[PDB]
């Protein structure tokens, strides 16, 4: 039941108590992904129109 | 109208207790994915407790506390009584126990070495039993080397703990037995002892001079009835019951039950319950536990009672299961879910 | 703002339209003459998503009047509010559609639809963002049928990421004006199927059956039913036009509620439905029990023989939240069995505190339950009763039609039938 | 002094925002326009408060936040609510409609087209700091916008400040105070997708808050005002250390270093306490022991779980008001005695402190009633997995009728990220089961 790192101020104090010791995607990638995901949505739309053509 | 649903098939005492709330027309059974229910019949193996108590406006309820394990398991239960200040090592009702891992895997092999040598030099009883809880696997030896070979030979965890050499033996017959008590634990944590007990007996004469056959020495229902000649010969399917067993030590020693046996039985039950009521309680809990247990008692010639197992999901004596099953009813899933004397249970009083 | 585009189509889809907006004009403070009285500032939170504002201060419903023949439309704007629609939202023609489908769609509809979508373009130029677009109409008819679809048809080509949602009169022999129903209606719901989000199945039979055995009305009249379509069309909508969180815009709800594109048909349900004992006061359980009854649902569906895939209830009036949630939740688990286990919580609640006009509360009911292919269904026998024979095919084969569209209809329904049944095990 | 900006993002995220800004300057005693009394640098300053105000040269307070939601209403209320003249319009940025409560519509169709609008208000902001140290991310699990757009975000900001910690405050999904039925679905797949850009991470379950709502404040119905604000005590017990003088989580960085060891496991379970009604005749004051024993009773946590069948690997102790260390300890040796607190063996026994002696602050006319001390646990729990198994549990559900999956597959979505999402969440539940079971 040690107590260590004990700082105090006029707001608080803080300290340790120990009971036991122990035994990216870049900006690149992230652009592609997201027109990607655009571009599957324009082909949905398209192939909806085509349909709406015939 | 009250729901449950039913995840462990193969249990026999919960197949009736289904029976019934189904009998009294109250109980509507779901399907056992279906989770709006107030009730879960548990499965015995990795039950999800962390799923229950998050459907809003329902109060629910399992037949099994999370935890409980720790009592139930041959090695567990051997590391609860030595590392608990409740039970403490020197606890006097429990055999002698180490648990021991095969060589192929902290363990207490010197530790029982030790004590084993001990007993060795000063011409004591040194007839110690090896057993595990992946059995049906069990070995009887006096030889310390003969029991670590044979824990070798298999692969998980297993227990090496006192035999005990003087039991109280039956006449005439001059044969073994074990007490098995039930224990209902509902969810306010009252410990509710059925009144209702069995001795699982052997139908063959103790022999203490031949542990090779060890069908004398293990009185499982089951071992009993597979390799014993005697079987059913005293009594019906190796089952001597409270009345007929506390006649029996009013006319042989001149006591009852209650006083020589029933006090011990009901001490140890408290003291294992309640030890681990901290860690299992559902008090506070956004859901609620009950749970039957199978206590599994040994007497020796001093009338002295030991602690043998704890059995998680105990199945029943066939003369016993309507009463015992419409008890977990009143007082286990009634008493939450109330529907539209002389108790069967003995309420072991306790502080919380 | 998120503006809705209102279109109605035909004799029916105008005489409901009509009757809808006669009855949320009461709610939000609207007079006949697009004046506002209202005591509350509610009433106009969310008043230009049907509305549009005016000079002075008037509000000009976002709605647009289609007919092929013009004996209905003259009525609306002789009736109660038809001084409040805009008058350039009128377009009919002089034809008739004679219960025809084919002639809505593809002749006399053809060539109208090009001026009703200027109208629609011009409404929705002035929309700040448009949410969709949402139709009144009947099936069993020629215009609102036949036109009505091609009408979608048109708009979603136009506008293809806006939601489309619809309120669809189906057809019943016990509330019938031609034997042809069937026919129009077998060929629009192919239409639904592939082009609206979400489309409220009413049933004429349900509405006759409600007016006779539940309200006591010895004669039901078309303007008996149109009432409870009223009732029903402003519960359904309180959420769009009040504040909420909960299916508060067209997309959201569609969200909560289709969990597979084509079965987005819907069973609504009000309550109370009170004959005339009518001043009682009336218990949130009592609430609960009717707007789960089968006796008070639209589509004439047992909902006893399918299984909800999702569900949203709608409570209006000053009343117990606490207890609204407790007699929901009572509902489910006390039923569970008629809710698919395989979506959790599908079963959503909305509070909304102004009642409609003389309650002290109400309760509408969404459903979108499998148990919606009994309607399918006896339209889809209705249909080959008389397909099998060719019977009155001359009408539809002069416009134009083949025999083909009729069966491609036919197999159509039969598959909508087949994919609810799947999810309904 | 180093400063820390907010981001709040969607209804949740926003709304939370605002209460935890009011919270703020009450703590600070900074009024509604932005003015500090006792601040006496005019126009500057590298106070422990100025990590979270910057100051204009008329003495206006400004908070380092930005609000962002895809649909103009709950951003509305900030613009003519109380607390209108904080912030200026630049930190408030709002689309004309939402994500519709779908992951997809919020990351890739809505977030592409205002994910630079986003990141050029951020930069303005951090243009202000001389050491800017991170962020804070306000947002829910479910909605659209919380769930699809946070995650572009995180991924962005991961690339555009790769040296800052990035902390998160995200809303659990419950059905009491849901009409979202695909919340599951978002919630797993901004798990994924963010899990490698969040340094720590507070979930707080709405379950949790309603029911100490309901239970301790005696509401029969909360709403979204009361559940804002028991959240935003919360919020500023953890942020008080950034805020005020003070050694223990001084900055972002330390919060990792004290509470996540493993990077993965960065999910602490937060536990407060005590937390009274105000509508009571007058409470009895609670003591340093039973406020701090209250933190091991699953009644105020803020996600339901049962720690004591996990294992720790962190605990700080937030306190606010009449302490001192030596009451503290005497109620820790006494909690170890009674509480089962177990510590996997490669992590030491024992607990961080915090004391600030300022109590804490109740806004005026709110529902919680003013109290002499309080305290607000942090410890990582693996019990605090029983939420992802319950939540990936009614995502398998779903998924494998595929329900409502064209919603998503429509906005641009490949079916493939539903699986890719799952069994993320998959070894993250098992990394959970290798520290925490035996
Ligand atoms: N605690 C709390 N939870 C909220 C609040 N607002 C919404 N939620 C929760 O957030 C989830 C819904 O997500 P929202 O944040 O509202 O949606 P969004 O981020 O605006 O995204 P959209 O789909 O575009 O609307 C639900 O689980 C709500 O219970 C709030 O103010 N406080
Ligand atoms: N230390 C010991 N001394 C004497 N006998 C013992 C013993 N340990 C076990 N036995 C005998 O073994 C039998 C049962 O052993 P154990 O209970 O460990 O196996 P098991 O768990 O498969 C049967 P159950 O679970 O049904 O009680 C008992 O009847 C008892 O007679
Ligand atoms: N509920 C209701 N149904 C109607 C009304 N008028 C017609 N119908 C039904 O609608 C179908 C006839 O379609 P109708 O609208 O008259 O044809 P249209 O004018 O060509 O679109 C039949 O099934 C009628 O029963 C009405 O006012 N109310
Ligand atoms: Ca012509
Ligand atoms: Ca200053
Ligand atoms: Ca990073
Ligand atoms: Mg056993
Ligand atoms: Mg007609
Ligand atoms: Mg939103």
């Amino acid at each position: 039941m040690e107590v260590i790192e004990l700082n105090k101020c006029t707001s608080g104090q803080s300290f340790e108590v120990i009971l036991k010791p122990p035994s990216d995607p870049s900006l690149e990638e992230i652009q592609k992904k997201l027109e990607a995901a655009e571009e599957r949505r324009k082909y949905q739309e398209a192939e909806l129109l085509k349909h709406l053509a015939e | 109208m009250y729901t449950f649903v039913v995840r462990d098939e193969n249990s026999s005492v919960y197949a009736e207790v289904s029976r019934l709330l189904l009998a009294t027309g109250q109980w509507k059974r779901l399907r056992k994915d279906n989770p709006r229910f107030n009730l879960m019949l548990g499965e015995r193996n990795r039950l999800p407790f962390g799923r229950l108590g998050h459907e809003p406006g329902l109060v629910q309820l399992v037949n099994y506390y999370r935890g409980a394990d720790k009592l139930c398991r041959k090695a567990s239960l051997v590391k609860l009584i030595k590392t608990s200040p409740e039970l403490s090592e020197s606890c006097t009702w429990f055999p002698e126990s180490y648990v021991i891992y095969p060589t192929n895997l902290t363990d207490e092999r010197e530790v029982f070495l030790a004590a084993y040598n001990r007993r060795r030099e000063g011409r004591e009883g040194n007839v110690w039993i090896a057993k595990s809880s992946a059995g049906a696997g069990i070995l009887i030896s006096s030889e310390a080397s003969e029991l670590l070979d044979f824990i070798d030979e298999q692969g998980q965890v297993h227990v090496i703990q006192k035999y005990l050499e003087k039991p109280l033996l039956l006449e005439p017959g001059h044969r073994k037995f074990d007490i098995r008590s039930w224990v209902l634990v509902d969810h306010l944590y009252n410990i509710y002892l059925y009144r209702e007990g069995v001795l699982r007996t052997s139908s063959e004469p103790y022999n203490s001079a031949n542990f090779q056959d060890k069908t004398c020495h293990l009185t499982n229902h089951c071992i009993q009835k597979e390799y014993s000649k005697n079987y059913g010969r005293y009594e019906e399917g190796n089952e001597m019951f409270f009345e007929e067993f506390n006649q029996y030590l009013m006319d042989a020693l001149n006591t009852t039950l209650e006083n020589s046996i029933l006090l011990q039985i009901k001490h140890i039950i408290r003291s294992c319950l309640m030890c681990i009521e901290p860690a299992i309680s559902t008090k506070h809990l956004h859901y609620q536990s009950f749970q039957l247990f199978g206590f599994d008692f040994m007497v020796d010639e001093e009338l002295k009672v030991w602690l043998i197992e704890v059995n998680g999901a105990p199945a029943c004596a066939q003369k016993l299961y309507a009463e015992l099953c419409q008890g977990i009813v009143d007082v286990a899933i009634s008493s939450v879910f109330p529907l539209a004397p002389t108790s069967i249970f003995i309420k072991l009083h306790h502080h919380h | 703002m998120r503006e809705i585009v209102h279109i109605q189509a035909g004799q029916c889809g105008n005489q409901i339209g009509a009757k809808f907006w006669e009855v949320i004009s009461d709610e939000h403070g609207i007079d006949p003459t697009g004046s506002y009285h209202g005591d509350s500032d509610l009433q106009l939170e969310r008043i230009n998503v049907y509305y549009n504002e005016a000079t002075g201060n008037k509000y000009v419903p976002r709605a647009i009047l289609v007919d092929l023949e013009p004996g209905t439309m003259d009525s609306v704007r002789s009736g109660p509010f038809g001084q409040i629609f805009r008058p350039d939202n009128f377009v009919f023609g002089q034809s008739g559609a004679g219960n025809n489908w084919a002639k809505g769609h593809y002749t006399e509809g053809a060539e109208l639809v090009d001026s009703v979508l200027d109208v629609v373009r011009k409404e929705s130029e002035s929309c700040d963002c448009l949410q969709g677009f949402q139709l009144t109409h009947s099936l069993g008819g020629g215009t609102g049928s036949g036109m009505g679809t091609l009408l979608i048809s048109k708009i979603r080509e136009e506008y293809p990421d806006r939601i489309m949602n619809t309120f669809s009169v189906m057809p019943s022999p016990k509330v019938s004006d031609t034997v042809v129903e069937p026919y129009n209606a077998t060929l629009s719901v192919h239409q639904l199927v592939e082009n609206t989000d979400e489309t409220y199945c009413i049933d004429n039979e349900a509405l006759y059956d409600i007016c006779f055995r539940t309200l006591k009305l010895t004669t039901p009249t078309y303007g008996d039913l149109n009432h409870l379509v009223s009732a029903t069309m402003s519960g359904v909508t309180t959420c769009l036009r009040f504040p909420g969180q909960l299916n508060a815009d067209l997309r959201k709800l569609a969200v909560n509620m289709v969990p597979f594109p084509r079965l987005h048909f819907f069973m609504p349900g009000f309550a109370p439905l009170t004959s005339r004992q009518q001043y009682r006061a009336l218990t949130v359980p009592e609430l609960t029990q009717q707007m789960f009854d089968s006796k008070n649902m639209m589509a004439a569906c047992d909902p006893r023989h399918g299984r909800y895939l999702t569900v949203a209830a709608i409570f209006r009036g000053r009343m117990s939240m606490k207890e609204v949630d407790e007699q929901m939740l009572n509902v489910q688990n006390k039923n569970s069995s008629y809710f698919v286990e395989w979506i959790p919580n599908n079963v959503k609640t909305a509070v909304c505190d102004i009642p409609p006009r003389g309650l002290k509360m109400s309760a509408t009911f969404i459903g979108n339950s499998t148990a919606i292919q009994e309607l399918f269904k006896r339209i889809s026998e209705q249909f080959t009763a008389m397909f099998r024979r060719k019977a009155f095919l001359h009408w539809y084969t002069g416009e134009g039609m083949d025999e083909m569209e009729f069966t491609e209809a036919e197999s159509n329904m039969n598959d909508l039938v087949s994919e609810y049944q799947q999810y309904q095990d | 002094m180093r400063e820390c900006i907010s981001i709040h993002v969607g209804q949740a995220g926003v709304q939370i925002g605002n209460a935890c800004w009011e919270l703020y300057c009450l703590e600070h005693g900074i009024q509604p326009d932005g003015q500090m009394p006792s601040d006496k640098t005019i126009g500057g300053g590298d106070d422990s408060f100025n990590t979270f105000f910057s100051e204009t040269g008329a003495g206006k307070h400004v908070p380092r936040a930005v609000f962002v939601d895809l649909e103009p209403t709950v951003i509305d209320e900030v613009r003519t609510g109380t607390y209108r003249q904080l912030f200026h319009p630049e930190q408030l940025i709002t689309g004309k409609e939402d994500a519709a409560n779908n992951y997809a519509r919020g990351h890739y169709t809505i977030g592409k087209e205002i994910i630079d609008l986003v990141l050029d208000r951020i930069r303005k902001l951090a243009d202000q700091c001389t050491g800017l140290q991170g962020f804070l991310v306000f947002h829910s699990f479910g909605g659209g916008t919380g769930s699809g757009f946070t995650s572009l975000l995180m991924e962005r900001l991961s690339v555009d400040y790769g040296k800052k910690s990035k902390l998160e405050f995200s809303i659990y999904p419950a059905p009491q105070v849901s009409t979202a039925v695909v919340e599951p679905y978002n919630s797993i797949l901004t798990t994924h997708t963010t899990l490698e850009h969040s340094d720590c991470a507070f979930m707080v379950d709405n379950e949790a808050i309603y029911d100490i709502c309901r239970r301790n404040l005696d509401i029969e119905r909360p709403t979204y005002t009361n559940l804002n604000r028991l959240i935003s005590q919360i919020v500023s017990s953890i942020t008080a250390s950034l805020r005020f003088d003070g050694a223990l989580n001084v900055d972002l960085t330390e919060f990792q270093t004290n509470l996540v060891p493993y990077p993965r496991i960065h999910f602490p379970l937060a536990t407060y306490a005590p937390v009274i009604s105000a509508e009571k005749a007058y409470h009895e004051q609670l003591s340093v022991a039973e406020i701090t024993n209250a933190c091991f009773e699953p009644a105020n946590q803020m996600v339901k779980c049962d720690p004591r069948h996990g294992k720790y690997m962190a605990c700080c102790l937030l306190y606010r008001g009449d302490v001192v260390p030596k009451d503290v300890n005497a109620a820790i040796a006494t909690i170890k005695t009674k509480r089962s607190i177990q510590f996997v063996d490669w992590c030491p026994t024992g607990f961080k402190v915090g004391i600030n002696y300022q109590p804490p602050t109740v806004v005026p006319g709110g529902d919680l009633a003013k109290v002499q001390r309080a305290v607000c646990m942090l410890s990582n729990t693996t019990a605090i997995a029983e939420a992802w198994a319950r939540l990936d549990h009614k995502f398998d559900l779903m998924y494998a009728k595929r329900a409502f999956v064209h919603w998503y597959v429509g906005e641009g979505m490949e079916e493939g990220e539903f699986s890719e999402a799952r069994e993320d969440m998959a070894a993250l539940e098992k990394d959970y089961e290798e520290v925490g079971v035996d």
